[PDB]
């Protein structure tokens, strides 16, 4: 793999850890990263890998933050975020699932969304105005593309489009070698069948279902959790 | 793109300097240009830069097709320039065809009857609607000026705007370097610009060499 | 049970003196059904194993699901209990949940002494489990090289069609191994089956590398 941490990797966190070398190092707006494949859980163990390589203040917002009976609390919001980004630390911003509030529309049956993407088309316009020494990130992450908006996906705002791909075998590993690494390590224990069926049954929250094995190898009746609970684990979530 | 701008001289350049006496000019000067090639230089550097010569305002297109009409109608002198466009029949080609008639009312005003002088736009194809339109459009009425990918010669002016911006050593020679960026059009030396002011940044110099350089050509080779 | 914690925690004179005081314990099973055996060889202890294989205990015991201890002893990497289990005669061949054999689960430590042992008692190179994948398939699958060339050393096959049609060269390339796909391919691998996503060896290998593929075919 390591594409991703790569890209994310230097594209996120050098910049991040350099100020006002953005009209130095080859001036470019690379600050949109959009990620993409409803398959793959993710959002979670790359939010809190950005949280643990970095010490610094985190916006975890997610797209449905804003959905409330007060069209004006919006901008209110996220201009609080905005100010107490730019100045007290260069936070990063996660917005997710932008597809709900990324959507077009003609009618005024929904006039509430309409309303919060003219609020996302006036920050859309502020973030065109902060391009000189805005103190922020601003990170994003979607499960559907076909009904995006065309004002999101125009070049300069999102210049970095990531994937996911469906056989995650490099996230089994690490995520039964991140559960088994604590729990008892059993010789008789195989990663192998659990590593190729989910290629073809494939989930989410995999980290989940083997914490939830462990809660049916708490029966203390079976003192290591085996393929008994693994494979009883996927059948029955 | 020394010959792209002495093509469109005529185009852009000509209601500048003299925008109030058309109605005196009866050499019947086109309605639009169009522009068929790989969008790599030409697009957003061009309308902006000779337009921004102009002096003028650039209103810009980026089912809300018809608001931005009424706008344009409102704000009638300006360059306009199509570029989400640029991307059997059916009720998706009745649906295109409600913008395939706003080009044809396009035609009835700009060819039916010039209200306010300077109206001049630019248009944009580059998928099979250049066959689509260009039989719709038999240039009757049409300014038939050829994008062709840049050239040498089109390489070194692009590369010294797009170098001017960031630093440049004092020991490069642009005429090797310019011949050692082949590719698709003009937005391949942005590539090795853009694809190397990252490997200036990684190794950490204040200055970058025609090696850097060199190592973006093989990484934008790669990429293509 | 008591005697879990006793072959568990690996309590010699613990359990000796219970066997040799309630011979019933050594028969007696927990609530998983799993004997002292499948204790003793989870975790790998010789002795305890010597006494009950000693005594003639049933080396052919399946749990509810079906795990055979020669599952146990080939994943568990220990060549000794793999001795004592093949000394007393264990089923090569045994069925499990999944239907799966030792071979795969010895291929997955990557343990060749194990290997040699069961495949030389008879075990079938070519095993397929239900969903009719061999040990190439994992063994490929995690980058075991010399598990897949000693697999060779019994002439096995390299052409099985997984349950979505995908042969061991599909698993090899989709794995990004370069030296396991030259030495399948240049030991008689196939390149022109196709699975049920009608995708050949080649599309599957990014980076250009069907062309050397298909030139090591030729070559």
């Amino acid at each position: 793999m390591d594409i991703q941490k790569q890209e994310v990797r230097e594209a996120v966190e050098l910049p991040l850890t350099h100020f006002e070398l953005y009209k130095q190092i080859g001036i470019d707006p690379p600050r949109g990263v959009l990620m993409y494949g409803p398959p793959g859980c993710g959002k979670t163990m790359l939010a809190k890998a950005v949280a643990h390589h970095t010490t610094a203040a985190f916006i975890r917002v997610v797209g449905s933050e804003f959905v409330q009976k007060y069209l004006g609390e919006g901008p209110r919001m996220v201009r609080d975020v905005f100010r107490l980004a730019k100045e007290n630390a260069p936070a990063i911003i996660f917005i997710d699932e932008i597809d709900a509030i990324a959507t077009k529309r003609f009618d005024a049956q929904t006039g509430a969304d309409r309303e919060v993407q003219r609020i996302l088309l006036e920050l859309l316009n502020q973030m065109d105005g902060f391009d000189q020494n805005v103190n922020v990130k601003v990170i994003m992450a979607t499960n559907r593309a076909d009904t995006l908006d065309p004002a999101l996906l125009r070049p300069g705002r999102l210049d970095r489009k990531i994937e996911f791909p469906l056989p995650d075998r490099r996230q089994k590993r690490l995520i039964f070698s991140t559960i088994t690494s604590k729990m008892n390590l059993s010789e008789e224990v195989d990663l192998e069948d659990y590593v190729a069926r989910p290629d073809k049954i494939s989930g989410a929250d995999i980290n989940s279902i083997c914490q939830e094995s462990g809660m049916l190898a708490v029966r203390e009746n079976r003192y290591i959790v085996l393929a008994k609970d693994f494979e009883k684990a996927y059948k029955t979530v | 793109l020394d010959k792209q701008i002495k093509e469109i001289k005529e185009v852009i350049e000509l209601p500048v300097k003299h925008p109030e006496l058309f109605e005196a000019l009866g050499i019947a000067q086109p309605k639009g240009v169009l522009l068929y090639g790989p969008p790599g230089t030409g697009k957003t550097l061009l309308a902006r830069a000779v337009a921004h010569h102009t002096d003028c305002t650039f209103i810009r297109v980026s089912r809300m097709v018809r608001e931005l009409f009424v706008m344009a109608r409102e704000h009638a002198p300006s360059i306009i320039f199509m570029d989400e466009i640029d991307s059997r029949l059916e009720g998706g080609s009745g649906g295109d065809s409600e913008v395939q008639r706003t080009m044809l009312e396009l035609l009835n005003q700009l060819d039916g009857f010039e209200a306010t002088k300077n109206i001049k736009v630019i248009m944009a194809t580059n998928r099979i609607d250049i066959l689509d339109s260009a039989l719709l459009r038999p240039g009757r009425i049409d300014r038939k000026i050829e994008f062709p990918p840049p050239n040498e010669e089109a390489r070194l002016d692009i590369l010294k705007i797009h170098s001017r911006k960031m630093n440049l050593t004092r020991g490069i020679n642009l005429r090797k370097i310019a011949e050692l960026m082949p590719g698709a059009s003009g937005a391949e030396v942005k590539g090795v610009c853009t694809e190397a002011g990252m490997y200036a940044l990684r190794e950490r110099r204040v200055h970058v060499t025609q090696e850097d350089f060199e190592m973006a050509v093989a990484k934008v080779m790669q990429k293509d | 049970l008591m005697v879990c914690n006793l072959a568990y925690s690996g309590k010699l004179e613990e359990l000796k003196e219970s066997i040799l005081a309630d011979k019933s314990l050594a028969t007696r099973t927990d609530q998983d059904s799993r004997t002292a055996l499948h204790w003793a060889c989870s975790a790998g202890h010789t002795e305890i194993v010597e006494f009950l294989l000693q005594l003639g205990v049933p080396v052919n015991d399946k749990d509810d699901a079906g795990w055979s201890p020669l599952h146990i002893a080939a994943s568990a990497g220990r060549d000794e209990i793999v001795k004592a289990l093949l000394g007393k005669g264990a089923q090569v061949n045994a069925v499990n949940q999944n239907g799966c054999t030792p071979l795969h689960y010895a291929a997955s430590k990557n343990r060749h002494e194990i290997a040699v042992m069961l495949l030389e008692g008879g075990a079938n190179p070519d095993a397929k489990d239900h969903y009719e994948a061999t040990a190439m398939h994992r063994a490929a699958a995690k980058g075991n090289l010399k598990m897949i060339h000693i697999l060779l050393y019994y002439k096995a096959s390299t052409n099985i069609q997984d349950t979505e049609g995908n042969t061991p060269l599909h698993l090899a390339c989709d794995e990004e191994r370069v030296e396991e796909a030259k030495l399948l391919v240049s030991q008689g691998a196939s390149i022109y089956i196709e699975n049920k996503e009608e995708k050949t060896p080649l599309q599957v290998a990014k980076g250009g590398l069907g062309l050397i593929l298909k030139r090591m075919v030729e070559g």
